[PDB]
């Protein structure tokens, strides 16, 4: 993995 | 109530908005998780609404036992506070890397509890939309608790859908890439990347990361392979496993395990991955976890990393040229004392 393991919003 | 009222004892976690603490209630001498969120952090639609909905679900919901429950709120003039219960056995990202596969029946108890923790919030009209391993804790004889709730769609009447583009890339369900409106299967395809994590011992998408081109180590790369690429089960897990992680990471969400509208969390108790679990003494409590956290010393510390625990416990001091640029209007009505 890459942290795409961090949550976001849009 | 306000920050006079709490001993500040340890920093123990860290998010992109919020910093943790283990405090003291001085008036009862409990002691309490500290979710610290930095005002200066929070300026657009999509940071007010996270404190907003995270308040209201910790309300509405949280009575249940695999939901962290809210103690209170308050608020300086910089900094919003969220004082939570404390749970100490650290959390699923943290025990797979000590333990990098799990056997089957522990991802079946945890998976289980984490099911329970979802129809309940379902039920009361409430998608989770940040089902992963880093929001799953252990308590401290072993039980699952689901933590940050700022993702979390509300009021959502049976049969609703909503639009917005939110989650975690590696848990993003191929409805919200679609751009289709989604319900209640988002937080069932997220249990089934979960699931595979667990049993598998990395994600169903782990290559993207690892190429030698630069632009296949991208969220746009990692979401084309969500839509397109089939997702291989490893040989190792039992025809149940591979059944049950096929089921929850179907790409349509009209034929994936959960998702039923009328059966869905039924269909989930039917499935033969799940024969042997009982379910109400599961959500009683009543079955016994297949792994003890160790708790050591006063506080249970040892399960929190020790990059956030050998970190100092202050607040930082505030930069008035920051804090006087805030506005305090949007934050009105934060305060909160729980109905004892």
């Amino acid at each position: 993995k890459k942290s795409l393991r961090q949550s976001f919003r849009r | 109530l306000g920050l006079q009222d709490f001993d500040l004892l340890r920093v123990i976690g860290r998010g992109s908005y919020a910093k943790v603490l283990l405090v003291r209630l001085k008036k009862t001498d409990r002691i309490y998780a500290m979710k610290v969120v930095k005002k200066e952090l929070v300026n657009d639609d999509e940071d007010i609404d996270w404190v907003q909905t995270e308040k209201h679900v910790f309300e509405q919901a949280s009575n249940h036992p695999f939901l962290v429950g809210l103690h209170s709120c308050f608020q300086t003039e910089s900094r919003l506070f969220f004082v939570i219960e404390y749970v100490n056995g650290g959390d699923l990202m943290f025990h797979m890397q000590r333990q990098r596969k799990l056997p089957e029946e522990h991802a079946r108890f945890y998976s289980a509890e984490i099911s329970l923790a979802l129809n309940y919030l379902h039920e009361r009209g409430i998608i989770y939309r940040d089902l992963k391993l880093d929001n799953v804790l252990l308590d401290s004889e072993g039980h699952i608790k689901l933590t940050d709730y700022g993702m979390c769609k509300e009021g959502l009447r049976p049969g609703d859908t909503t639009s917005t583009f939110c989650g975690t890339p590696n848990y993003i369900a191929p409805e919200i890439l679609r751009g289709e409106d989604y319900g209640f299967s988002v937080d069932w395809w997220a249990l089934g990347v979960l699931m595979f994590e667990m049993m598998a011992g990395r994600s169903p998408f782990d290559i993207v990361g690892s190429s030698d081109n630069p632009d296949q180590n991208t969220e746009d790369y990692l979401f084309q392979v969500i839509l397109e690429k089939q997702i291989r089960i490893p040989r190792s897990l039992s025809v149940k496993a591979a059944s049950v992680l096929k089921s929850f990471l179907n790409k349509d969400p009209k034929e994936r395990l959960g998702c039923h509208p009328q059966t869905g969390f039924a269909d989930i108790q039917g499935h033969p991955f799940f024969r042997n679990v009982d379910w109400d003494m599961m959500e009683q409590k009543q079955v016994v976890p297949p792994f003890k956290p160790n708790i050591s010393g006063e506080f249970g510390l040892d399960n929190f990393d020790s990059q956030f625990t050998n970190e100092p416990v202050q607040l930082t001091p505030d930069d008035d040229d920051i804090v006087r640029k805030i506005d305090q209007s949007e934050f009105e009505g934060f305060e909160y004392i729980n109905p004892l």
